[PDB]
């Protein structure tokens, strides 16, 4: 809801990039985590985590902190002045308005 | 390049008996029936592989060629960021494709390059493949 | 490492060019030398360079002091403009900006 309220006037396909980018910038991470974990110096069997230590289990917070950086909405106000302009070019229940039947 | 299997048996056919006419000076017109000498003393050379790949022999092949390239990472440097995103792009979907079904993101179908003409253009886009095994 | 700090706008199509002029102007002084050693005049035994002499056994300094000064920047300036115009047609991560969650 806090992300509901903060992007305004984005479209649909804009905010649906938003959710792949943060996925890709978790799965980054949750690779390069593993890459210290096998590049271990004296990888010894004493001290082994035997138990999967998943540093990255799910999406934390600071990925979409991070992810929104890059956010860019595509429709301007110019254009969507043009479907205003184009729902204006029908009539759109104008002219004489109100009236009544006779009694 | 080009060459196929039976365009190269014509090759070492035609390297061998460039090899018997040069030796001429002994296979004679006053020798009609050849002696036991030449018909096992004569090696090829390099030159004559040169010469029968040189003058003669053209390639039947025209259409595209798949392979890995071998072209090194190190022989464009720099363009980190690039790389990185590559490496992003092209080696995670591939060397890792259970974590990318961990939490569902769908892996993206290609990028656009663009830049000034002859920056090694196809020259960056040879070295993933190379890096990745990939045709 | 100093012909790698003197061109500096230069394309890699560009300095891939010199590395071919130095290449042709080195091969030239080759074919050169060959002639004037079969052209010696009394070409007699006496005296013979029995060994090969190798005048131009490989591409020396002054073959890039000369061929360096045929050389040319392809790419303007007023063209690296229109891809920095187009990286500005990209919204680039512009807008709001940074932004934080609530705590």
């Amino acid at each position: 809801e806090f992300l509901a309220k903060m992007t305004n006037g984005f479209s649909g396909a804009d905010l649906t990039e938003i959710c792949q980018r943060a996925c890709k910038l978790a799965i980054r991470e949750s690779i390069e985590s593993e890459i210290r974990r096998e590049r271990e110096r004296q990888t010894n069997p004493s001290a082994m985590e035997v138990e999967e230590d998943d540093p990255v289990p799910e999406i934390r917070r600071d990925h979409f902190e991070e992810a929104m950086r890059f956010a860019r909405r595509s429709v301007s106000d110019n254009d969507i002045r043009k479907y205003e302009m184009f729902a204006q070019t029908l009539q759109q229940s104008r002219g004489f308005g109100d009236f009544r039947f006779p009694s | 390049h080009g060459h196929v299997g039976a365009d190269l048996a014509a090759l070492c056919s035609e390297a061998a008996l460039q090899a018997i006419r040069k030796k001429m000076d002994l296979i004679d017109l006053e020798d009609e029936t050849i002696d036991a000498e030449v018909m096992n003393s004569l090696a090829v050379t390099m030159d004559d592989f040169r010469w029968a790949l040189s003058q003669s022999n053209p390639s039947a092949l025209r259409e595209t060629v798949v392979e890995v390239p071998q072209v090194t990472w190190e022989d464009i440097g720099g363009l980190e960021d690039v790389k990185r995103e590559l490496q992003e792009l092209v080696q995670y979907p591939v060397e890792h494709p259970d974590k990318f079904l961990k939490f569902g993101m769908t892996p993206s179908k290609g990028v656009l390059f663009y830049g000034p003409p002859g920056c090694g253009k196809t020259l960056l886009a040879k070295a993933i493949a190379n890096e990745c095994q990939a045709n």
